[PDB]
């Protein structure tokens, strides 16, 4: 999965993978309309970033 | 889902949103500050005798921009509304930030929402007081609780009872 690389350059590079993927999701949901959908991907999204996070480190 | 709580931390910059999340999490403290942009965890609990996941997003204190900040609140389900006793400022802050939550989730009556004045461990450098805090609550009509995220004071707590305002309201809708 998204947490499986082991290499700084290899983590960024998720990291800044994920990080367009939120800014996507942030574009589509600041329309307003509700979208429990694309809010649990957001959250998801979120998550994966944190693990990362805290892996780079 | 009655199986899955939402709930957002929430308040100004430096307050211990994050130091809250992660001594729950995962039963860690530092003193180190790093800003949040944003955060999110899940973890099994059990409430009640009833085996759940609580969902936890850690919002910036310092967010750059208003639309992203509504996205966040209006994921929620519940909000843990966080200010430092030591810090006067971040308590008066609460109240735009309950303005912003209350606006963004417009047509419900009442939303989950727990005050919660960190730094308890801080006592000598209080500048909310206690019944300045508790009767700000009362007029929200939210409990009032202080942690320390430090010494673990109410942390379990203050999640725990905000999960059951979260399934009481699910259970009524
Ligand atoms: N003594 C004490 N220090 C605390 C407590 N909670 C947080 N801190 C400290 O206060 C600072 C800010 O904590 P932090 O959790 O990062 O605050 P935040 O609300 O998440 N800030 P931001 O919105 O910028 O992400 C850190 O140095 C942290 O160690 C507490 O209960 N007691
Ligand atoms: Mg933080």
């Amino acid at each position: 999965g998204p947490l499986g690389s082991e290499t700084q350059a290899g983590i960024k590079e998720e990291i800044r993978r994920q990080e367009f993927l939120l800014n996507s999701l942030h574009r589509d949901l600041q329309g307003g309309i509700k979208d429990l959908s694309k809010e649990s991907r957001m959250w998801e999204v979120l998550r994966i970033l944190t693990a990362l996070r805290r892996k780079l480190r | 889902s009655l199986a899955l709580h939402k709930v957002i931390m929430v308040g100004s910059g430096g307050v211990g949103k994050s130091a809250l999340t992660l001594q729950f999490m995962y039963d860690e403290f530092v003193e180190d500050y790093e800003p949040t942009k944003a955060d999110s965890y899940r973890k099994k609990v059990v409430l009640d005798g009833e085996e759940v996941q609580i969902d936890i997003l850690d919002t910036a204190g310092l967010e750059d921009y208003a639309a992203i900040r509504d996205n966040y609140f209006r994921s929620g389900e519940g909000f843990l509304l966080v200010f430092s006793i030591t810090e006067h400022e971040s308590f008066t802050a609460t109240a735009e930030f309950r303005e912003q939550i209350l606006r963004v989730k417009a047509e419900e009556d009442k939303i989950p929402l727990l005050v919660v004045g960190n730094k308890s461990d801080l006592e000598e450098r209080r500048q909310v007081p206690v019944e300045e805090a508790r009767s700000k609550a009362e007029e929200w009509g939210v409990q009032y609780v202080e942690t320390s995220a430090k010494t673990r004071a109410n942390v379990d707590k203050v999640f725990f009872d905000l999960m059951r305002e979260i399934r009481t309201k699910k259970m009524s809708e």
